[PDB]
RNA sequence: CCUUCGAUGUCGGCUCUUCCUAUCAUUGGGACGCAGAAGUCUCAAAGUGUCGGAUUGUUCACCCGCUAAUAGGGAACGUGAGCUGGGUUUAGACCGUCGUGAGACAGGUUAGUUUUACCCUACUGAUGAAUUUUAUUAUAUAUAUACAUAUAGUAUUGUGACAGUAAUCCAACUUGGUACGAGAGGAUUAGUUGGUUCAGACAAUUGGUACAGCAAUUGGUUGACAAACCAGUGUUGCGAAGCUAAGUCUGUUGGAUAAUGGCUGAACGCCUCUUAAGCCAGAAACCAUGCUGAUUAAACAAUACUAUCU
RNA sequence: CGUCAUCUAAUUAGUGACGCGCAUGAAUGGAUUAACGAGAUUCCCACUGUCCCUACUUGCUAUCUAGCGAAACCACAGCCA
RNA sequence: AUGAACUAGCCCUGAAAAUGGAUGGCGCUAAAGCGGA
């Protein structure tokens, strides 16, 4: 089964789940849950949240 | 004078006495037309509703915008444990309608069949069906000879097995299943071989077939005209409140007519819906009952954490395209079409590419429980 | 050219003001009608991202104003479902000025354009830079 | 000027149902000054539809649009214990014309309390006994029998008289740049893929909802930390389950006919669809099939078990 | 619903002009006018459940129960063509 | 042995409205209809 990344908290998205969003320039983003899309449209950064994969990578925790 | 502008009527008058139904179980009003060139066969089955999920399928419609693409569809799961055949009943035609000759029962019946005849079994001596099954076979054969000679319609009495489901109820459900097919003698020889056995569901239906569904809708109680009938909501300035109908009728038929929508009870209605297609018939003896040729993860049909408000499905089942009236646990009656469909949709055969089994509590993210432990590593 | 256009959610009713998205000289469009709309008593006509509309220009160069013109919707901000299984939405609402036959009056679209629209109108797909 | 002056609420709109046909569109036909296309006159026919807006208190009117078409009407000029109160039509006030004057004006203008249902029926849903002057489309062992049979209680499965009923319309492409036509132009029909209005459900996905829950924080108060609390839900972010649309699914085929076109065939040695006898094809209309109810039939059948007693 | 222009997509509404004015006009005061007004009217930006098209939710009633307990109205009474 | 032109009895066309309805009802055609005895 083919999956794709989450672009905010890079999980795997199985078919029938997602939510895409096109910026003013033609860059496509792909979030799976409502929470992630809401956080991304409030201009928050994944590097500033303790539970995300980006934070654990910048703190040598993975 | 005439109304200023035209609009179609709100309600439908063909479902008119919107009252609560007599019973939970959905009853068949008419059976399919009997063709006597076919071999004898059963025409109906009964199961319980579990939940929904979605699948992935490849389209095969030349001319469509979706001719060669992968799509997603919703589906409904019905738990379909086998029934048991327990009796025979024969009808003959009269100018007053169909008429029963007699009923013949099998030699032994189960305690969950007998519970349906009691309002409280726990305090009783349980003497139902304890004398009549002790008759000599000669009387039964004479009765069957009479049924062969004078009757024109046979039906078979069958019942469900609620102990194999997660239901709290223990009484079985009883229904009559008509038997279409050849001559009356062949019908009788057909039924008797089944009189104390199991009907599995794949004996009755086939993959890719088209089916009709009978059940009772979900209940909601007393509702207003705005919700019950969908009438135009009234302006904010109105003095006694705005959720009503402004005019009940002209002066002078000096009564209210039966076509005017009022408040009343909504839901718990009896319905019959046509043309629901079968996608897969599962089997309880099969380890990969929700895996495809393109996805070889070994899976069952039940999502991570159980079907919400139902339980775990661990018998054999049906997968239907679309939706079905009723709540979780509601009994669903299944019937073949009145006459067989020959359109392109009813003949096309379906190949599935993905069945989803992620949790329906919250927003599920894994297909199995092993993936979840593999992703996080060791916890505290 | 075929006209199939599997259904798309309508949210752009009569009275909306959207961007102009091209180089014809106008800056916005004011929707006054939708082609092929039927009858229903109190209901407003509304459009989706592949429909032709009638509109006027409220700010822009003086030869385009005070007129009834044709337009075609290219981007919309309301989420709509794709048959593959996800939902989509843009930033803003945009359209271009066209002929009654769908021939552009300008010669270049500015930003991205939706794939459903570009399949029904070939000149627009020719004149677009990115098709999303 | 017949009824109402010990009172029948007096314009228009909004909402909602039903009826008519003098038919606008949709169905099937006849005629043309009918090549095709586009139209015009006319027959059966009321099954299904008949919209969004700018100005005006408006009925009416007029213009901008889409459409398949934007037909005409009735029900105490349908509808105020349904609403609204812009106009008209009490008492305040301004202008013009008229009057010696108090005042007048079907001439303008501005501000000016809209009361009561718990009764009877009707209608919508919700419980519920009683029914021998009563009933029977058979029961018995090919033969007999209405000079007959029938108790009650609890319970399951069924019959179905009668009443209600549901789907509707459009586009693109192929047939075909073909038939027809000097050219210019340019069908019908059938097929495929989609859509509008309507109806019956449903929640796997997307969105809305918050006095399950978790977290943040302003003022104040328990000596501090910790834990909390008050400010009628102090204020914010996310927010499962459930409900829910703007989201998803489903929406048949037979009988007998109307208009019309025909067959055989006298009256009337010829002819004639019958304006005699006897026949055929045939419509979105009718009757069924299918669907909902069936204390709408004070209606009934088979079955299981049981009643110091058939 | 005077004619012309303007405002809109569309204007019996608003504004600026024209004047043989049914019946305008000088302390019955005429024509203007900054500041002021719970005074009458038209357009523009911001804003929004007024609307497309409705849904979900809290308190207090209504509801069932134990106590307590009125009135208006009433020729006689309450199915239809 | 055909062709016409007139005349008057029954029948028919002319003959379209709004709740479902009215020779008083059922119904009636070797009349239970119309003109006589
Ligand atoms: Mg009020
Ligand atoms: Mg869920
Ligand atoms: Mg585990
Ligand atoms: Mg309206
Ligand atoms: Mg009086
Ligand atoms: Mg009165
Ligand atoms: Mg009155
Ligand atoms: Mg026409
Ligand atoms: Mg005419
Ligand atoms: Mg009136
Ligand atoms: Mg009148
Ligand atoms: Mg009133
Ligand atoms: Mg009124
Ligand atoms: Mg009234
Ligand atoms: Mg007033
Ligand atoms: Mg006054
Ligand atoms: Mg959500
Ligand atoms: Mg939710
Ligand atoms: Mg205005
Ligand atoms: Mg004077
Ligand atoms: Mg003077
Ligand atoms: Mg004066
Ligand atoms: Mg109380
Ligand atoms: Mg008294
Ligand atoms: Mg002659
Ligand atoms: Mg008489
Ligand atoms: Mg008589």
């Amino acid at each position: 089964v083919k999956t794709e990344a989450c672009s905010f908290s890079e999980y795997r998205i199985y078919p029938g789940r997602g939510q895409k969003y096109i910026a003013r320039d033609g860059k496509v983003y792909f979030y799976l849950s409502s929470k992630f899309a809401s956080l991304a449209l409030q201009k928050k950064k994944a590097a500033k949240l303790r539970w995300t994969q980006t934070w654990r990578r910048n703190n040598k925790k993975t | 004078s005439h109304r200023k502008f035209e609009r179609p009527r709100h309600g439908s008058l063909g479902f008119l006495p919107r009252k609560r139904c007599k019973r939970l179980r959905g009853k068949i009003r008419s059976f399919p037309k009997d063709d006597k060139e076919k071999p004898p066969h059963f025409t109906a089955f009964m199961g319980y509703k579990a939940g929904m999920t979605h699948i992935v399928r490849e389209v095969d419609k030349p001319g469509s915008k979706l001719h060669k693409k992968e799509i997603v569809e919703a589906c409904t799961i019905i738990e379909c444990a086998p029934m048991v055949v327990v009796g025979i009943v024969g009808y003959r035609e009269t100018p007053k309608g169909l008429r029963i000759l007699s009923t013949v029962w099998a030699n032994h019946v189960s305690d969950e069949f007998r519970r349906r005849y009691y309002k409280n079994w726990y305090k009783s001596e349980k003497k139902a069906f304890t004398k009549s099954l002790n008759v000599p076979e000669a009387t039964k054969n004479c009765l069957l000879k009479r049924i062969e000679k004078y009757c024109t319609v046979l039906r078979a009495i069958c019942h469900t097995q609620p102990s194999k489901t997660p239901l709290r109820m223990k009484k079985a459900h009883i229904m009559e299943v008509q038997i279409n097919g050849g001559s009356m003698k062949e019908k009788l020889e057909f039924v008797k071989e089944m009189l104390e056995k199991n009907l599995p569901v794949s004996t009755v239906f086939n993959p890719n077939e088209m089916i009709d569904v009978i059940s009772v809708t979900k209940g909601h109680g007393t509702k207003g005209v705005v919700s019950r009938y969908g009438v135009k909501r009234l302006p904010r300035k109105t003095h006694r409140g705005l959720r009503k109908v402004a005019c009940i009728g002209a002066w002078h038929p000096a009564r209210v007519q039966f076509q005017i929508p009022r408040h009343g009870q909504k839901g718990y209605f009896h319905r019959t819906e046509r043309n629901k297609k079968i996608y897969r018939i599962g089997l309880k003896t099969d380890k990969n009952s929700a895996s495809t040729d393109a996805d070889i993860t070994e899976k069952k049909i039940t999502p991570m954490g159980g079907f919400p408000h139902y339980g775990v499905v661990n018998e054999d089942f049906l997968l239907l395209k679309g939706c079905v009236a009723g709540t979780k646990k509601r009994p669903i009656t299944l019937r073949k079409n009145i006459v067989p469909q020959v359109s392109r949709d009813a003949l096309a055969q379906v190949s599935l590419k993905f069945i989803d089994t992620s949790s329906k509590i919250g927003h599920g993210r894994f297909q199995t429980s092993e993936e979840k432990v593999k992703y996080y590593g060791p916890l505290k | 050219t075929l006209k199939n256009k599997m259904r798309i959610t309508l949210s752009l009713p009569v009275g909306a003001l959207i961007n102009c998205c091209d180089n014809s000289g106008g800056k916005n469009l004011y929707i006054i009608a939708v082609q092929g709309f039927g009858s229903c008593l109190n209901r407003l006509p509304a459009a989706s991202l592949g429909d032709m509309v009638l509109a006027t220009v409220k700010k822009g160069k003086p030869d385009l104003r005070k007129k009834v013109l044709n337009a075609i919707i290219c981007r919309q901000s309301k989420a709509w479902r794709r048959h593959e299984g996800y939902y989509i939405y843009f930033e803003d609402n945009a359209g271009v000025i066209v002929n009654p036959k769908g021939e552009m009056k300008g010669s270049a679209i500015t930003g991205p354009v939706a794939r459903e629209c570009a399949e029904l109108w070939p000149k627009l797909s020719s004149a677009a830079s990115a098709i999303v």
